[PDB]
């Protein structure tokens, strides 16, 4: 099972999330109390990368989903039968992959030859002209309820910083729930 | 010979269909594209054959290449009578196509075509199921729970939905089967009335 152990490393890697609220209008919403993200199937999920010193050129950023419960942790997280076969390709993403990165022509997808676990990587780009972090837009392509897929089983997303050679520079994670009412579910779960 | 059943159904040779169905009383019609005899009958519009085959016990929920079942085919034809018959006999109302991922109800009227109003019937069921018939419902398939709060189902079980709704899952009905209660995927259910 892939490690979900935090690692800040020599660059001080950490994650940041937008401070949206629980209005029924929010598309994506993160709960600090629950270290849990609530989002809508296929909408933008900004995830920010905070670092103390700028990583060397060739650094890459990777994302992977795993089941949260120990009894399911060995089952690779993938899309349900229907989603896997519907026509929603962007021409870059494998059809079975749950997580996608939007707005980046340099995204790369991976089907692990040995573990069979899916993941997405993009080059690390330091903060914009007047910015303190670098943002990556993710998309989750199945609902947590998807019968045959996640089938109402909680999952976690693990983000890792790595050198051009694949070596680990940092790791962080958060729980995710893909649902139609992100704000409502966050409020109720926090209640 | 299966090809005989497929084409006589398509062509409407009811006498013939009736003759060979016994010469493979295990039709198990699938065809390389996933179309079966029941798909052909519904499509060509041969109610009597549709009736005969279903009555014979032909699987009402056979899905072809794109996930189209005979109900999807009946609705695309805006055929409420055939739709009422299939549902009556076990149509999986929530079966969806794999590409555009739509139900039979969504298939109604190619476009303006042969007056929809069929949609209402199907949309009615999708909305009244589990509550009407005094909340009784039937399992069109078996179900092995993933999570603890899920009712174990089996091919054809009668149960009463102890309500459902949005609060927790739209795709999952909360039912009582026998004396136990739990979550059931509405996708494998039907009124079976
Ligand atoms: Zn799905």
């Amino acid at each position: 099972v892939p490690s979900q152990k935090t690692y800040q490393g020599s660059y001080g890697f950490r994650l940041g999330f937008l401070h949206s609220g629980t209005a029924k209008s929010v598309t994506c919403t993160y709960s600090p109390a629950l270290n849990k993200m609530f989002c809508q199937l296929a909408k933008t999920c900004p995830v920010q990368l905070w670092v103390d010193s700028t990583p060397p050129p060739g650094t890459r950023v990777r994302a992977m989903a795993i089941y949260k419960q120990s009894q399911h942790m060995t089952e690779v997280v993938r899309r349900c039968p229907h989603h896997e076969r519907c026509s929603d390709s962007d021409g870059l993403a494998p059809p079975q992959h749950l997580i996608r990165v939007e707005g980046n022509l340099r995204v790369e997808y991976l089907d692990d030859r040995n573990t069979f676990r899916h993941s997405v990587v993009v080059p690390y780009e330091p903060p914009e002209v007047g910015s303190d972090c670098t943002t990556i837009h993710y998309n989750y392509m199945c609902n947590s309820s998807c019968m045959g897929g996640m089938n109402r089983r909680p999952i976690l997303t693990i983000i890792t910083l790595e050198d051009s050679s694949g070596n680990l520079l940092g790791r962080n994670s958060f729980e995710v729930r893909v649902c139609a009412c992100p704000g409502r579910d966050r409020r109720t779960e926090e209640e | 010979p299966l090809a005989l059943l497929l084409d006589s159904s398509l062509e409407g040779e009811f006498d013939l269909v009736q003759r060979i169905i016994y010469e493979v009383d295990d039709p198990s019609l699938p065809n390389d594209e996933g179309i079966t005899a029941l798909h052909n009958a519904v499509c060509a519009g041969h109610t009597e054959i549709v009736k005969f085959l279903v009555q014979f016990g032909v699987n009402v929920n056979a899905a072809d290449s794109d996930g189209w079942t005979p109900l999807h085919c009946a609705a695309s034809c805006n055929n409420v009578q055939v739709c009422k018959f299939l549902v009556e006999s076990g149509a999986a109302v929530f079966a969806m196509t794999y590409s555009d991922m739509q139900t039979a109800a969504d298939k109604c009227e190619e476009m303006e075509e042969g007056y929809t109003q069929c949609s209402q019937f199907l949309y009615g069921v999708q909305e009244k199921m589990g509550i009407m018939n005094k909340g009784v419902i039937y399992a069109l398939w078996d179900y092995e729970p993933q999570n603890d709060d899920e009712l174990p189902m089996k091919e054809g079980d009668c149960m009463t939905i102890i309500h459902r709704e949005d609060e927790d899952e739209i795709e999952w009905w909360w039912a009582r089967l026998n004396d136990k209660e739990g979550y059931v995927p509405r996708n494998l259910l039907g009124l079976y009335p």
